[PDB]
RNA sequence: GACCAGGAA
């Protein structure tokens, strides 16, 4: 019912390599410099040039058929700029303190470096992801 | 003025070049079907052939025969044979055609739709009169004689629509298009160099504003707007196969909510 | 001819209008049949235990999975394999409207509309998504194509969980008829009931899919483009002069043979392989020029048809014609032709086509490519006779 | 070997083939023609003797 | 119907190869494929 | 054709001159000046494959002729005349080709067997094989009903007919996917 | 310029009256 | 064969316009990318349809009975 | 030969019926018609316009085969609503928008001199 | 159009296709290979024409 | 079957409406599948196919004659002076939707040739059936009616 | 029906 993961990040590259429509990007965290980032994201639907400071969540909520509209009547758990949903497909334990989770939004993939969060990232296919600014 | 609209932005006798607008895509494409496809017509059917002294054969001139378009105009006042009561065709069902040709001169002699004669009672409807475009008003050259050469043939005209042979569409090509200037990326364009400059632009590219690159892709957009051209055979007048297929189509729909009541 | 189990196999009539009989377009390959005309027979069992024979042992969905090499024998192809290549991409998502039709054409869906994996602004769904609605449940798959991480940074590979598309395009060594096979897989695992359902899910999907899509190929697709065109033709430029050079070199009585080799058999020997490098380069040359959103190299990636040496001939450089492994003979005393000049030893005169399928052939570059094809309808006619008579 | 290592044969049939992406794998699309020309001998029986008086 | 009246029959140490003499005189291409190849060819 | 060095007026030549030329075409636009004229004249000769042995070939003439004392990318990559010792000339490449294979269009653009093919499948075609079809009593017998001419022809087609007699139809083709069927 | 250099367009015409003398089947014949 | 009535691809009708194109060569010696034109003929099906025909009826006339 | 009659493409066979509703046992509140005797031009049309009925969850059609001409329609709404009536409430709608269309040219077309 | 060259022989046309044969007259010599007591061979097939 | 050993069976026939369309309301006769072109590599059908458009148009008869001087640059051009993109391909629309097919085609004139083979010429069934004397085996041949 | 001959996926 509730948020899994919560950091502003800021992009280091985005790479659009052989993708019309989609690129892979590059940031790390404001907070920790232990705290790194991966993404393939829709450029067509929400673009991105470096630098760019976005903020990311996760969070498990807000099973069964998808139903589209009304949802001008509806608790979009969205004050953000771009939602996906995909799963958790790899917990790579990465020495120290150190975890990396894998996602996949149909195809769409995520590596996310870090540390903390142990008490959080489940192997969920319940997964949506967030980004504002 | 309502929902969807037009503007039409040039006419004659056999070609209506207009604009919709304000409408699903998948309307404007659905009359496209319907107007090829669903409109009746009035087509030679049955040919019965008493004399045929020519190099063609008997059937290669039947075939002809389907093809010469008929006047159709009032063809919703005659009836489908199919239904009528008559064993076989009556005058409420149907349009007798005759023609009959000899080759009199010693040059060869021509054999024109115009030199059809309808035989049937007209009931006084427009209906029947094979469709003369020709300049000097021969219409289709549907056959050629020398001497001897005697064609002697009679032409049973039935109601019917393209779904179930070509002969009676009354619309030929229908131009179609949407978009001009890619926005909706509904297409992706192949090329060596520059899509922009090995791809023509478009008449209609006129009528929309061009998209100017400093501009971030709307997915919210959406195809309304949709340049035709209906060009007609001539067996109905160009407005009415825009008027009768939007009415045909509609009568379909119609027939869809009748069955779901007799449910 | 029949040369195989899979050459007669069990099917479920369903008697339909029209004068052909209709075969779902995978098991084309093990009957090794083509729609340019060719016929094939039927029998129907007249005893209740031989109909039982037919659908119990040789069945089409027995078949699939095959012990002339332990490796299913139909697998996924043509328009449905070029399709769910295309389909599959990182690139290609696909909205609403059209998506609810593809879940529907699947005649299995439990009637789920799956979350998209971007849900605002506008969800879209995506390939790989929805093709996966026709992958059943506890099907799971791993492949590694070279160079992939979990992070298959190029869509390489196939990580398939319970079912589900994680990454990789799907193409021939996924849907196709491997070892490693979704297919091989899914009839190992769930039944060959279920998995010659799956033949039937996928195409319905994809096809459907790239009816939408379309897919075509024309001569714009062989053009290789000015400069890597200029590029080739020094490529093969350059080693015409590597050839002048050992040919010189040959002539001086300075070049040494090989252990084994006449003086001459050494000298070819180098030619040959010269002008072999030189094809097999402006292929390569071609081959990268040309762009992602070229169809045949769209067809050669999916696996659908044709390959590497069909981009050489068609865009670079046809190569050298050959006749018994040697190149061309002197049929005329010293010479090929009677347009050339005698003891002619260079690349021209012995066979080799410098040019493009594009550009097309000279007259001697014609005669002589014709006289290597005609060698090729005679031992192709052969081999199927000796063939025969083998398997007899 | 052409008479008894091999046979012409009854209850066969022959025609052009094409492929249908609409066809199930193991299905076979058969001409009405030749369904109507082919036959199965089927024994009257009382699940079947309904249907089968129907057919004929 | 031409082609038919520029036809070459050769019956029964390589024939069926197409020869450099028969450069401008006999069809590289025009020759059936099989039980005849090469062996029938048309000027 | 005869190419001699025969020119005080330069380099080697063929025997025929332009001027023949319009003697020739002159008699053609007359529906004197025949083929026995080009061969009496000697401007032009026959040649089996044994006397081929023993002279030299130039393709094109024209080409094939005058020294030199840009280049375009697209065209195909021809040789040359590095050669003064010329005897004959090549009257035109594609006349090494049979009556079927002179149909086919842009044949030097193909794999050599799809050549040999068509080649054959053409005399499986259809279309009108006699104008006097219609008299004759042929035991089997098939005519197009509209025979078109063919959009893209051969120059030899016209000592072919083919023009005049076809075997198809031009049909709008489009090279795509759709039903898949 | 009667005796001009002969372009390859021409070699045609010479074909031409090839035909009009021999036809295509004048082995056949002779 | 004698000119089609109609054009296959689009159903343009096309069967009058012979002797019009014929015409439209011989007297007035228009060119054929015009002369199809003049007849409104745009749509490349139908121009096919015209400029590529072959009148044999024309031979098969020549016969007797 | 084995050609159907083309007018089966549209006239209904004796003993058939335009729609055949049944229920769609895999999914609450949700109905599959079929439609006899039609194609792509009735079937893309309500699927366009049941796609515009808020209260529709779900809707698409299929020609199963293209020898056949019908198509199976498949309706899912929220609960209370009847797929029935949905259908009922689109096929209006595309009426009353063709009622425009048609009043509409005709009134521009009117205008026309030529 | 009929090009002729053909024969009609109790109706139907028939065509005399060419035949292919080496030429007589002609001397040619061939190496006779391993297994053989002859090493090469000098043969004329001579006849009248 | 066309001049580049390309024969096909049909395999079904579409009416024009749910047949693709150019915007400029053309329609195929014929639709042939893209995976014939590469392994045969039949570079030639491609070029009549482009050539053959601009002598539709340009209503001047197309040389596809052997070797000349003829190049798919030249007939390219011509075709873009006539309006059409330069390698012959054309932006489609599917038939069953109207909605622009995501792909351009390549279309034109193709001469095509129809084939003695016709199928219910071929088509044959037999179950039970005149059989031979001499072996009482079923007897040859469709003509027969054979096994 | 023997037998000969010619041509096809
Ligand atoms: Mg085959
Ligand atoms: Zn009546
Ligand atoms: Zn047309």
């Amino acid at each position: 019912s509730n948020t899994l993961f919560d950091d502003i990040f800021q992009v280091s590259e985005v790479d659009p390599g052989r993708y019309n429509k989609v690129c892979r990007i590059e940031a790390a965290s404001t907070t920790q410099d232990q705290c790194k980032l991966t993404l393939d994201i829709n450029v067509e639907l929400f673009p991105v040039a470096a630098q760019d400071s976005l903020t990311v969540t996760i969070a498990s909520s807000l099973t069964r058929s998808w139903r589209p509209p009304q949802a001008g009547d509806r608790s979009l758990a969205d004050d953000y700029d771009y939602v996906m949903y995909g799963t958790a497909y790899k917990f790579e334990e990465v020495s120290k303190d150190l975890i990396a989770v894998y996602y996949s939004f149909g195809g769409l993939l995520m590596r996310l470096e870090g540390n903390y969060r142990n008490l959080n990232n489940l192997k969920q296919e319940n997964a949506y992801l967030l980004i504002r600014r | 003025e309502e929902g969807p609209q037009v503007k039409i932005r040039e006419a004659s006798k056999d070609n209506v070049d207009f604009i919709l607008s304000n409408v699903d895509l998948a309307m404007a494409n659905s009359l496209r079907r319907v107007m090829i496809a669903e409109i009746p017509t009035l087509a030679i059917d049955s040919v019965e052939v008493e004399t045929n002294t020519t190099v063609l054969a008997d059937e290669f001139i039947a075939h002809r025969l389907g093809l010469i378009p008929l006047q159709s105009m009032d063809i919703e006042q005659l009836e489908y044979s199919r239904d009528c009561f008559c064993e076989d065709h009556c005058d409420k069902c149907s349009v007798v055609l005759t023609l009959q040709a000899f080759g009199e001169s010693e040059s060869t002699t021509n054999v024109y739709s115009k030199d059809l004669v309808i035989v049937s009672n007209l009931m006084g409807r427009n209906i029947g009169h094979p469709i003369i475009q020709d300049k000097e008003g021969n219409g289709v050259l549907i056959c050629k004689l020398r001497k001897g050469q005697e064609l002697k043939l009679t032409c049973v005209a039935k109601k019917g629509i393209a779904k179930e042979h070509a002969k009676w569409g009354p619309a030929a090509a229908i131009e179609f298009e949407y978009d001009p200037w890619n926005k909706l990326k509904h297409t992706d364009y192949w090329y060596e160099q520059d899509s922009a400059k090995e791809w023509p632009q478009s008449k209609n590219c006129e009528y929309e504003d061009p998209p100017n690159e400093g501009d971030p892709f709307d997915y919210k957009a959406q195809a309304d707007t949709f340049y035709m051209n209906v060009e007609s055979v001539g067996s109905i007048p160009v407005d009415q196969v825009v008027v009768r297929g939007i009415d045909t189509l509609q009568k379909k729909v119609a027939s869809i909510l009748l069955a779901l009541t007799q449910m | 001819p029949s040369l195989h189990k899979m050459s007669m196999m069990a099917h479920r009539v369903k008697v339909i209008p029209y004068s052909t009989f209709r075969l779902n377009l995978s098991v084309t390959s093990p009957y090794n049949a083509d729609f340019d005309g060719d016929e094939m027979n039927l029998h129907v069992p007249q005893s209740e235990e031989t109909r039982a024979e037919l659908s119990q042992l040789c069945a089409v969905p027995l078949q699939i999975v095959s012990p002339q090499s332990n490796k299913p024998c139909m697998g996924i192809v043509q328009d449905t394999l070029c399709g769910i290549r295309k389909l599959t991409l990182r690139d290609t998502f696909i909205e609403l409207d059209q998506v609810l039709n593809m879940l529907y054409w699947v005649p299995d869906w439990d009637g789920v509309i799956p979350t998209p994996a971007i849900i605002k602004p506008k969800p879209l769904w995506s390939g790989k998504q929805i093709l996966s609605v026709a992958i059943p449940n506890g099907i799971h798959l791993q492949r590694f194509d070279e160079g992939t991480t979990l992070l298959s940074p190029k869509d390489n590979g196939m990580l398939i969980i319970d079912g589900q598309i994680i990454f990789g395009v799907v193409e021939k060594k996924t849907v196709g008829s491997s070892n490693g096979g979704l297919i091989h897989v899914v009839t190992r695992e769930k039944g060959p009931q279920v998995c010659a359902k799956l033949f039937g899910n996928i195409q319905k999907v994809v096809n459907f899919w790239l009816l939408h899509n379309g897919f075509s190929t024309g001569i714009g697709d062989t053009i290789a483009d000015g400069p890597t065109m200029r590029e080739i033709t020094e490529t093969i430029a350059e080693a015409k002069k590597k050839v002048l050079d050992v040919t010189k070199e040959a002539q001086a009585n300075l070049l040494t043979a090989k252990h084994g080799m006449t003086l001459r058999e050494s000298f070819e020997d180098n030619v040959v392989r010269f002008l072999n490098e030189a094809r097999d380069k402006a292929g390569r040359l071609a081959e990268v020029n040309l762009k992602d959103l070229n169809n045949v190299k769209q067809m050669v990636m999916a696996g659908s048809k044709g390959s590497f040496i069909n981009i050489a001939q068609m865009s670079a450089c046809v190569g050298q014609q050959s006749v018994e492994g040697k190149r061309i003979a002197f049929g005329f005393v010293d010479r090929t032709l009677p347009h050339f000049s005698k003891d002619d030893y260079s690349p021209e005169s012995k066979g080799f086509v410098e040019n493009s399928y594009l550009r097309g052939l000279t007259p001697q570059e014609f005669f002589f490519h014709a006289m290597g094809g005609r060698e090729g309808l005679i031992d192709t006619a052969v081999k199927t006779a000796e063939t025969g008579y083998i398997q007899r | 070997r052409g008479n008894l290592m091999g046979k012409r044969v009854d209850f066969s049939a022959r025609t052009v083939i094409s492929g249908d992406p609409n066809l199930e794998l193991d299905q076979v699309g058969v001409p009405k023609s030749i369904a109507k020309t082919l036959t199965y001998p089927e024994v009257v029986t009382p699940y079947n003797i309904d249907r089968l008086t129907q057919l004929v | 119907t031409l082609s038919h009246l520029r036809r070459t029959n050769t019956p029964i140490a390589k024939p069926r190869q197409l020869h450099n003499t028969h450069w401008g005189l006999v069809c590289p291409a025009e020759t059936p494929e099989g039980q005849a190849c090469g062996l029938v060819k048309n000027l | 054709f005869i190419v001699e060095d025969d020119e005080s007026l330069g380099h080697k030549e063929l025997k025929v001159r332009k001027g023949h030329i319009a003697k020739l075409m002159a008699t053609e636009y007359q529906d004197e000046y025949t083929w026995s004229s080009l061969l009496n004249e000697g401007l032009v000769e026959y040649i089996d494959a044994e006397e081929e042995e023993s002279i030299l070939i130039a393709m094109q003439p024209e080409d094939l002729e005058p020294a030199e004392a840009d280049v375009d990318p697209a065209k195909r990559i021809r040789v040359s005349h590095h050669a003064t010792t010329f005897t004959h000339c090549e009257i035109h490449p594609s006349m090494i080709l049979g009556v079927a294979a002179s149909i086919i269009p842009f044949p030097d653009h193909n794999q050599s067997p799809r050549n040999t093919y068509q080649s054959a499948m053409g005399k499986q075609a259809m279309g009108v094989f006699l104008t006097n079809y219609n008299v004759r009593m042929d035991t089997m017998a098939n005519i197009l009903y509209y025979p078109q001419k063919p959009l893209g022809t051969t120059r030899a087609m016209e000592y072919l007919k083919f023009r005049e007699l076809p075997a198809g139809q031009n049909a709008i083709v489009a090279i795509a996917c759709y039903s898949g069927y | 310029d009667e005796s001009a250099p002969i372009t390859a367009e021409d070699s045609w015409a010479v074909i031409s009256a090839f035909f009009r003398e021999k036809g295509l089947v004048s082995q056949q014949l002779d | 064969m004698i000119v089609p009535v109609r054009c296959f691809s689009c159903g343009k009708v096309v069967g009058d316009k012979w002797e019009s194109y014929l015409n439209l060569l011989q007297e007035d010696e228009l060119d054929e990318g015009t002369a199809l034109s003049r007849l409104g003929l745009k749509r490349y099906c139908c121009r096919r349809m015209i400029l590529t025909h072959v009148d044999l009826i024309e031979k098969f006339l020549r016969y007797n009975p | 030969m084995n050609a159907p009659d083309r007018f089966e493409l549209f006239l209904l066979g004796e003993g058939e019926s335009k729609l055949k509703i049944d229920p769609d046992t895999k999914a609450p509140n949700a109905v599959v018609i079929t439609f006899e005797k039609e194609d792509h031009t009735l079937g893309n049309l309500i699927r366009a316009e049941l796609l515009n009925d808020r209260k529709v969850l779900f809707a698409a059609y299929k020609v199963e085969h293209p020898f056949f001409a019908r198509f199976k329609l498949r309706i899912q709404t929220t609960e209370g609503y009847d797929p029935k009536d949905a259908l009922k409430n689109a096929c209006n709608s595309i009426i009353n928008k063709l009622g425009a269309l048609k009043t509409n040219f005709e009134t521009e077309w009117n205008l026309q001199t030529l | 159009f009929d090009m002729g060259g053909y024969f009609i022989i109790n109706g139907s046309e028939k065509v005399l296709i060419a035949q292919e044969r080496s030429a007589g007259n002609i001397v040619q010599v061939f190496k006779k290979a391993a297994p053989s007591p002859i090493s090469h061979v000098a043969e004329i097939r001579s006849a009248l024409e | 079957a066309s001049r580049h050993g390309q024969k096909g069976t049909i395999g079904i026939t579409y009416r024009r409406e749910d047949m693709p369309f150019t915007a400029e309301g053309i329609v195929p006769d014929l639709i042939i599948n893209p995976h014939a072109i590469p392994s045969r590599m039949t570079v030639a059908h491609l070029i009549e196919c482009l050539l053959s458009k601009v002598a539709a148009l340009s209503g001047n008869e197309g040389d596809a004659s052997p070797f000349t001087d003829i190049t798919v640059e030249g007939i390219s051009k011509l075709l873009r002076e006539h309006g059409y993109q330069s390698r012959g391909f054309e932006v489609m629309y599917n038939g069953h939707t109207g909605k622009k097919l995501m792909a351009q085609i390549f279309f034109g004139p193709t001469y095509y040739q129809r084939l003695r083979h016709m199928v219910d010429d071929k088509i044959h069934a037999r179950a039970r059936g005149p059989m031979q004397v001499l072996t009482r085996q079923p007897v040859e041949g469709r003509s027969r009616d054979g096994g």
